[PDB]
């Protein structure tokens, strides 16, 4: 009985873990997209600024 | 008929101006590419002066140089050709102001696009007017009854309180200020001007079909007799979209300086920032964070600072502002909104998931707040909603706590049930504003746990049922809430009896 | 009469500079011709640099050019031929037929940079464009003169879907179709044209019901940032001359955005965010607001959207989504179940899915359908795990209902008649509402699930039920 | 301010809001002043103008200037050059996180990242230093365990770690303090809590004398006696 | 390859790679003071490869049904497709 | 090295470090040569200068050059092009890794990415 109770609460805990991991993936994907866009933009700024101070 | 030819021929008589047409301005256009134009001459031009090109397109001379002047266009460059003749108006950029602007739909320059003839303007006013100093102000003390449930419950708005509506795409943002304008029909049908409140909606960079349907809808509910629409749609030039909210702000200042009370709604400042960085990059000016020029904070700053409550020395005018910011995926850490948050007097966050759950309005209470709204809340609502935000934050605490399926005590399960009832309570359909006398008893029922025995699905019919119940029967109490805006103990107990009566069903 | 002869002074890739003689300068956005040995080369005045000297961008390859050659000005913008002659012709961005069926003997030619219709000319209430397809007319209804974001990669019958749309508009409303491949793969454009001949929407001798414009990939960005405006002007003619509802099909809006960004890059403008052009909102709004519903008629535009590297905060889909009134998603999983079309029911959403738009009944029907399929999709885990044992009579009813709808969403195609043999059905709106409503009430729960796969309507429900009952007997 | 510091020789409270707006004003004109744009979008003369501003804000032998300056952070990026430059000029940092405010913790001071040139055991007293040391250790332990709490929760902890997380989360709600200024946001009277009582309060919390008291009774409270009072109210009301 | 293709024949070409070729064209354009775009690339670099790869095709029986087939090679960095080239 | 290969006819070992300082110093001046700054902060003339330096390092039929080049990787980023170009010039790539050094094990070689052309 405690064996089945353990596997029940274990299955519950792994379900909660999958749910929390999905939520945290949903946050860090948005963080990833903002980071990627900011990196490309910020290096393009330096590309332009070098092309800005030409003769 | 021929009366349009009569009016146009009187305008042909004005076309008298040719007898005194010695313009001290005309100069050749050096170059004109990428939404800009360098013009030689104009040696008595003023800074930020309106000029007009030979192809009819006007422009603002923005930067002055020894040798030339760089003038931005107010349209497509397809009309402006090199080497032409550039007459100056003689004026810093001004727009028509006056009462006849009500009902009309204009461009960024007050030129009407409704096709309803000319504009009865009471004057012309500059665009970049100084915001009033700290002395001709007053702290807000008068409510702005938006008609929405959770808005008027949790985030009250003072006359002149600069409150941000922030959200995401297709998240019910526009409908909020729309239904606020529709609530203002109550007093705009009335007679006291200090009770009246005039509405200016500023649609920039949007679809002409969308603006047409909005104007159509405002004519259906007959908000048009107090409405002013400023259209700066996406087909039009970026400087027009840059310029139009300043013009509507001048209109709001015209109403405010007449002692009257007025509401302006910006929708959206996000595209205005896009147009402004489009300008600045075509000005070859260096960008900063997220490719914006660093003055874009100063831009929306100097826009929104021209909206406050005048003191009695100025005639107690007010001008309340509703900016709209479309963010990207619920982000509140992009460079543009964090600037606006540092300007406005509070936030109305719309969570995408709540509207994805169909909860309309999709108000995240935990993010949305006003700073000085409590000083100008309706006094009855201030009486009856003191525990309300506390109880909703309390229910929010046990909201994420109850997802684990664990059973709880009667206290937290009680807060769970009552907060579910309050959550399903505050939904509200579009074009359905609620008066304060209507909003009071729903709050009084929601506080005192009467909704707990009612089914969670039954709440929506229960609302209208109990409202029609009171309007049928306790109409005297509705008039008491209307007249006082404040519940006495006798009104409190009579309200209690009138609730618990229909709570028995 | 007056040849405005210009001289080439600078050729930098696709950028051409022309010095003109005095007081002869064309305005911005005008076609300029150069008689090459290989044909004509077209230029487009975009920047008056002063000194009687302007800057244009190319419309084809700029090889072998000598600076100082005679430049012929057309005065106006790019004239493109319009009219009944244009149906079933393969047209470049220039306006020339490239199907090698001879010249297009169109009567009128129109400039491509026309203005959008005024605010007074906007039809102040978007009705529903009745397409003919059950799922589209049910779940994500299209505005008559609206914007439609089609998602999904190739291989899902997306071309089959859009040809079925062409035939359903041709039968239903009689308006025509203008397809526009901006940056289209030339091999795939050929396969598309060959199929459209074979499926009959192009009749080489009779009435082709569609006009084609293919800006191929090998064309400079000056072409590909104008192919969309060419197809736009062609559709605007059939709206504003014939008073119809004309459907503009655009692939790809994202390649068009790439073209506009590359054009702004080659003009030496400072790039904005993401590497897109700084004129991105304006370059979009010049395309969108010329697509609307007049009082003469409407142009309804369906355009594919590639999501770039699977991001929605990317400003090109974030700009496109500020115009799309309705979305349509061709998932693989729906085509995986052998369902034609491959429409995901859950994702394809409209801003006109509203009771004050489609009426209260259509709204409530679509509401119950979305709720039923949402509950079904939520149950799909324990359906495979535990089975129908956990379903109550509340539940297994709704599970069966959603299976019946999921088969019933499938529609025979008038274009998949050489493919499947089953003729398609122009399924009307009012039949579709009542059909899904009678399924939502449960009046055909006795009818098996198999009697719903690839059917027209509730009359075809009863007919296939009786036929499968007779074949089982 | 420096006039009264020099002419009068008094104690000058200089409140500045917002010092970031100054550097931003230095940024907006610099592109028009012909300068090449520097880092991010700011001006090249950032640290120099910041220095000439800050070095006049000082305490001489003639007078005493106690200055408090708000610092706006652009989009919660502390790696922005303007606040990072500003850190070099300050004696006592105090950092407000939005995420701490999202837990309703007012004020939303980060307990870790605040620093001082003060807080030495031979300055604040040894016991004060020790208590603050143990508080920072406890909260650092909690912030380290935060990710495992996010994935697994408090159940997959060791019991010493679980007790530490419990005590730290009690401490976090105990940090919040009712303001007389923000009374219109709370309806709660402000709490001018003395120093030694605060030290003994955190002492008894680190000693765990109130681990029996639930976490919510620590929230938005004055001294530890007020935690006792609020726990009494929760015991009498929640029952 | 087009020589074989217009002989009614069958030619496979393998470009290996195109990433170095894009780097070379980037260098040529940057030293020619053309305005750079994303990751300092030129605007027409897409116009480069689109003008390249469309030269491989499968011809008509009217033409003689020649066939040029292309196998280009893209060296990604860190297993990324979001990079511009 | 070229002298002791070709003018000598003899096996030559070659030990170059740092090859990254070459490209680095080219970038350090190419901005002040009036070149437009390219990608990552490097010069536009990266692959050409790297090629002309590497292709003069070879084993001819006249003599053998064995090249050992220690290469700097800025902040352990292999997708940095100035390390990433160098992979094209090398037969025996041997990769160190800081995370392996965090185990304290020496030599902290990645057993995976250190490939060979001689691994037949
Ligand atoms: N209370 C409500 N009742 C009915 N519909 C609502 C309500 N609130 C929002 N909606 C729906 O939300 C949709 C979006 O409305 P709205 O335009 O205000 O959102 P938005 O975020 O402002 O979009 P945009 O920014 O594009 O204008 C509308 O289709 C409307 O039907």
């Amino acid at each position: 009985q405690g064996y089945a109770a353990e596997i029940s609460a274990r299955r519950n805990a792994m379900d909660n873990a999958s749910k929390n991991a999905g939520d945290m993936i949903n946050r860090y994907s948005i963080l990833y997209n903002r980071t990627r866009q900011a990196v490309i933009t910020n290096e393009l700024v330096d590309i332009i600024t070098g092309a800005s101070s030409l003769g | 008929k021929a009366q349009p030819t009569e009016v146009s021929s009187i305008l042909e008589e004005r076309i008298g101006v040719s007898d005194e047409a010695n313009l001290n301005e005309t100069g050749r256009v050096l170059a004109v590419g990428d939404g800009i134009a360098r013009v030689f001459g104009l040696n008595n031009i003023q800074a930020e002066e309106l000029v007009e090109f030979s192809s009819g397109v006007k422009g603002m001379a923005l930067n002055l140089e020894p040798g030339q002047v760089g003038i931005v266009l107010f349209g497509s460059d397809r009309l402006v050709k090199e080497g032409e003749l550039v007459k100056r108006t003689g004026n810093i950029v001004d727009v028509p102001v006056g009462p006849g602007l009500l009902g009309r739909v204009v461009d960024a320059l007050g030129n009407p696009i409704d096709g309803k003839g000319p504009i009865d303007a009471a004057g012309r006013s500059r665009a970049q007017v100084k915001a009033p100093g700290i002395l001709p102000r007053r702290s807000v003390h008068e409510p702005v009854q938006t008609g929405l449930k959770a808005v008027d419950a949790l985030v009250p708005i003072g006359r002149g309180q600069r409150e941000l509506i922030i959200g995401d795409r297709q998240t019910g943002k526009t409908a909020v200020a729309l239904d606020t304008i529709l609530n203002q029909k109550r007093w705009n049908n009335g007679s006291d001007e200090s009770k009246k409140l005039y509405c200016v909606y500023v649609a920039v960079g949007q679809k002409r079909s969308t603006v047409a349907q909005l104007v159509q809808t405002l004519e259906q509910h007959d908000a048009m007799k107090y409405s002013i629409i400023v259209a700066a749609t996406a087909s039009e030039a970026a400087p027009l979209q840059y310029l139009a909210p300043f013009t509507a702000a001048s209109i709001g200042e015209w109403f405010r300086d007449n002692g009257k009370h007025a509401l302006i709604v910006y929708d959206d400042l996000s595209k205005q920032a896009v147009a402004y960085r489009q300008l600045s990059l075509l000005l070859r000016r260096p960008p900063g964070r997220e490719a914006y020029p660093g003055d874009v904070f100063y831009l929306h700053s100097r826009l929104l600072e021209r909206a406050a409550k005048l003191s009695e020395k100025e005639g107690s005018g007010s001008l309340t502002a509703l900016p709209v910011i479309e963010t990207q995926g619920g982000d509140v850490s992009a460079y543009i909104p964090t600037n606006v948050i540092s300007i406005t007097d509070g936030q109305i966050f719309l969570e995408a998931e709540l509207f994805y759950k169909g909860i309309r309005p999709a108000i995240n209470v935990g993010l949305s707040v006003s700073r000085v709204g409590s000083a100008a809340q309706v006094k009855a609502l201030k009486q009856v909603a003191g525990s309300l935000k506390l109880f909703l934050a309390q229910y929010r605490e046990v909201a994420a706590f109850a997802q684990f399926g664990s059973d709880l005590d009667a206290s937290t399960k009680q807060t769970l049930v009552r907060g579910e009832r309050l959550t399903q309570l505050l939904k509200q359909n579009q074009y359905s504003p609620l008066a304060t006398e209507e909003q009071v008893p729903l709050i009084y029922a929601g506080v005192n746990g009467h909704l707990d025995g009612i089914e969670l699905s039954r709440i929506g019919e229960f609302e209208s049922s109990f409202l029609s119940y009171l309007k049928s029967n306790h109409n005297e109490l509705l008039t008491e809430i209307r007249e006082k805006g404040e519940l006495s103990k006798e009104l409190l107990a009579s309200l209690k009896s009138a609730t618990e009566s229909f709570v028995a069903t | 009469s007056t040849p405005i002869t210009g001289k080439v002074t600078a050729v930098i890739g696709a950028i051409v500079d022309v010095h003109f003689e005095q007081s002869e300068l064309p305005a911005i956005l005008n076609a300029l011709e150069i008689k090459t040995p290989q044909g004509k080369l077209v230029l487009e005045v975009a920047q008056h640099l002063g000194e009687n000297t302007v800057r244009t961008i190319a419309m084809d390859g700029t090889e072998g050019l000598v600076r100082g050659e005679k430049v012929l000005d057309t005065g106006g913008p790019i004239s493109v031929p319009v009219g009944r002659e244009t149906l079933g012709r393969i047209i470049n961005v220039i306006g020339e037929p490239i199907d090698e069926r001879g010249p297009i003997k169109s009567k009128l030619r129109k400039p491509i940079h026309a203005d959008p219709p005024s605010f007074a000319e906007q039809s102040t209430s978007a009705e529903i464009l009745e397409t003919g397809i059950k799922v589209v007319d049910l779940l994500a209804p299209y505005a008559r003169g609206g914007k439609i974001g089609l998602f999904g990669g190739a291989g899902v019958g997306k071309t089959v879907f859009i040809q079925e749309l062409i035939n359903n508009i041709a039968k239903a409303h009689g308006g025509f179709s203008v397809f526009t491949g901006v940056g289209e793969r030339t091999r795939e454009g050929n396969d598309l044209y060959r199929e459209m001949k074979e499926t009959g929407v192009i009749n080489l001798e009779g009435e082709s019901k569609v006009a084609l414009v293919f800006g191929q990939m090998n064309e400079p960005p000056g072409a590909r940032a104008r192919v969309a405006l060419t197809g736009l002007t062609i559709a605007e003619y059939f709206r504003d001359e014939e008073g119809q509802d004309v459907l503009l099909f655009i692939d790809n809006i994202f390649r068009f955005t790439q073209a506009g960004s590359e054009v702004s890059a080659l003009l030496g403008r400072i790039p904005s965010a993401v590497g897109y052009q700084p004129t991105l909102a304006t370059d979009m709004g010049l395309l969108q607001e010329r697509i609307t519903t007049t009082k003469k008629g409407s142009v309804t535009s369906v355009q594919a959207v590639y999501v770039p590297a699977d991001d929605l905060t990317d400003p090109a889909p974030a700009t496109t989504f500020a115009h799309l009134d309705a979305t349509t998603v061709l998932s693989r999983g729906i085509s995986e179940l052998g369902i034609y079309p491959a429409v995901d029911p859950l994702d394809s959403k409209s801003r006109l899915l509203d009771a004050a738009v489609v009426g209260q009944e259509h709204y409530d029907v679509a509401s119950k359908v979305q709720e039923t399929l949402q509950t079904y999709k939520s149950l799909q885990d324990i359906i495979a795990i535990l089975g129908m044992d956990e379903l109550s009579e509340q539940d297994k009813l709704t599970v069966e209902r959603a299976r019946k709808i999921q088969r019933f969403l499938s529609q025979p195609f008038a274009v998949a008649e050489v493919f499947t043999g089953i003729p398609g059905k122009l399924v009307r709106l009012k039949d579709t509402v009542a059909s899904f409503k009678a399924v939502l009430e449960g009046k055909y729960d006795n009818i098996p699930e198999h009697a719903f796969y690839m059917v027209g309507g509730i009359e075809d429900v009863v007919a296939k039920a009786e036929k499968l009952a007779a074949e089982a007997n």
